[PDB]
């Protein structure tokens, strides 16, 4: 439970711990999908992919190293796990690949090798994958002409007509020092990986920042993309919610916790303290469902996404979802309220403590990367034990009531109603 | 008539049917909506209004 941060040249992050087995160090920097353009979108994803390379890969396998990688919307991460006792070896061949190699994995030969993999790869998401594809469909409305609008993936238009010029463009631009964090997470120690770093220097373009842009912004609207030949129909829908670093951003995480997640066919799922269950479960109104907050650097999404077969009644799983919603403004009750608590402590738990260090390292690095440091775990429970129910319904009262709402949808999405329907039901008639 | 010409009878009898006669329209407008129910109106270009529909 230690977070172990200190700065010579470049910022060092580590959260050590003593049983592990294994450990897990790489770069993460201060730049992702929400820092590219309408027309190089998918970049940061090619990056990814030709970090993974089967030439690239290979070369940390003979070593006995694994690699790693994940693109997300405010950062991007390369990480290389290794045994307790390689953990110099993990750092020789971050370095190898970032200022050696960062010209020979960009060969004519892999790059068209990995460009065909990354569009059959993104092709086959937009075929496929429907609560995701509905979900990033969801960002791409409700923050338009903005950086979180842009997929993580990137679009298939954009790739196609990606050059290896945009590559190096992107990477001279946002691979710099002052964008950047080194984490390392495991067993290893900060004074163990510290010393490994501050032994070999060379800056390597220091002192350059990269280009700036213009501040995110909810956008109240809609994208439906109708399939008749879909077999159910799945939605998402969300208000603006709390960016990291906001006062309110357990309270939001705690709102989310109170109607949280359902599946029709788990019985103990259909057993929860969830009063929206009552509702629901009569005529079998979904599938699924699972609410979120979200958060990023300059805003978030609140709300919930669903997949359903009952396709004729799908304006009453939006309606009894909504007034569910309605009472955190005017009658959630300290039951609900305890009930989340409890919840959201041993999901928080689940995620920030779990027998894997790559998850450690992306949120250590992604949260150092924002406010320079992280929360502790312990220190996260204080501040949702003191969360009542007065805090739940002044939130609520400024993020859900009467207040624009973001819609996506795709599959049989017939039976949603229109936007105004919906928007009319985030509040109730009263005296 | 009621007799031998338009007289008290008629204009009493007239009363009592003009008084009757709404409520029978009335049944019948009900007629009318049911008829109009099972296809739904129709729209300005002439064909089918079942590929986008509102509340
Ligand atoms: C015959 C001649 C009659 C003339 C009388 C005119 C009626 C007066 C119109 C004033 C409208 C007052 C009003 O605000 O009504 C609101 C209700 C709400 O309808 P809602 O669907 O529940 O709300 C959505 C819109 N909100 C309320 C969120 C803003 O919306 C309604 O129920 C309005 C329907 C009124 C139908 C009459
Ligand atoms: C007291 C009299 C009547 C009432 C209350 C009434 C009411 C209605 C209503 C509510 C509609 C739907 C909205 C609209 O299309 O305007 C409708 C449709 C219609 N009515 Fe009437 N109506 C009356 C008399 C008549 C008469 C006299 C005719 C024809 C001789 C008629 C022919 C129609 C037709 C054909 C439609 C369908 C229009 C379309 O969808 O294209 N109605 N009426």
């Amino acid at each position: 439970a230690e977070v172990t941060q200190l700065s010579n040249g470049i910022v060092v992050a580590t959260e050590h711990n003593p049983s592990a087995h294994t450990a897990s160090v790489g770069v993460v920097f201060g730049s992702g999908a929400a820092n590219e353009n309408p027309y190089n979108n998918g970049v940061s994803n090619l990056w990814k992919n030709i970090f993974l390379s089967k030439e690239n890969s290979a070369v940390a396998a003979k070593e006995g190293l694994a690699l790693s990688s994940n693109i997300s919307r405010d950062f991007q991460s390369y990480i290389v796990s290794s045994l307790p006792g390689s953990t110099d070896k993990s750092l020789d061949f971050l370095n190898q690949s970032f200022i050696q190699q960062k010209a020979n994995l960009l060969s004519s030969s892999n790059f068209e090798a990995t460009k065909k993999s990354v569009l059959k790869q993104v092709q086959d998401f937009e075929d496929n994958d429907h609560p995701n594809r509905v979900l990033e469909h969801l960002h791409s409305t409700a923050f338009q002409n903005t950086p979180l609008s842009l997929p993580t993936r990137g679009t298939l238009e954009s790739l196609e007509n990606l050059v290896v010029a945009d590559l190096e463009s992107f990477a001279n631009n946002h691979f710099l020092n002052s964008n950047a964090v080194v984490v390392g997470t495991g067993n290893i120690k900060h004074e163990d990986l510290v010393n490994s770093i501050e032994s070999k220097n060379l800056s390597l373009q220091t002192g350059t920042k990269p280009v700036l842009k213009k501040k995110a912004a909810f956008l109240g609207s809609e994208v439906r993309l109708r399939d008749d030949t879909l077999p159910k129909a799945w939605i998402s829908l969300a208000v603006e919610g709390e960016p990291v670093n906001s006062p309110n951003y357990f309270v939001a995480k705690l709102a989310a916790q109170i109607f949280g997640s359902y599946n029709a066919f788990e019985p103990a799922s259909r057993l929860q303290g969830i009063k929206l269950l009552d509702n629901i479960q009569e005529y079998q109104l979904c599938d699924n469902f699972n609410h979120f907050s979200l958060s990023y650097k300059d805003s978030g999404l609140w709300g919930f996404s669903t997949a359903t077969r009952n396709v004729t009644m799908i304006d009453d799983l939006i309606h009894f979802t909504l007034k569910q919603w309605n009472r955190l403004t005017i009658s959630v009750t300290d039951t609900e309220v305890e009930r989340a608590k409890s919840l959201l402590k041993l999901q928080l738990g689940q995620l920030y403590e779990s027998g894997n260090p790559v998850n450690d390292a992306n949120l250590l690095g992604a949260e150092v990367l924002i406010k320079g440091s992280k929360l502790s775990l312990g220190e996260a429970f204080k501040k949702i034990d003191a969360i009542t129910v007065k805090d739940v319904k002044a939130w609520a009262g400024k993020r859900l009531w009467d207040q624009d709402i973001a819609i996506a949808g795709t599959g049989q999405i017939e039976g949603l109603l229109d936007y105004m329907r919906i928007r009319s039901d985030m509040s109730m008639m009263r005296w | 008539w009621g007799g031998f010409s338009v007289s008290n009878p008629t204009i009493q009898r007239f009363f009592a049917l003009h008084y009757l006669v709404p409520f029978i329209i009335a049944a019948m407008v009900i007629m009318h909506l049911m008829a109009l129910h099972i296809h739904g109106s129709s729209n300005p270009l002439g064909i089918t209004g079942n590929l986008d529909r509102i509340p």
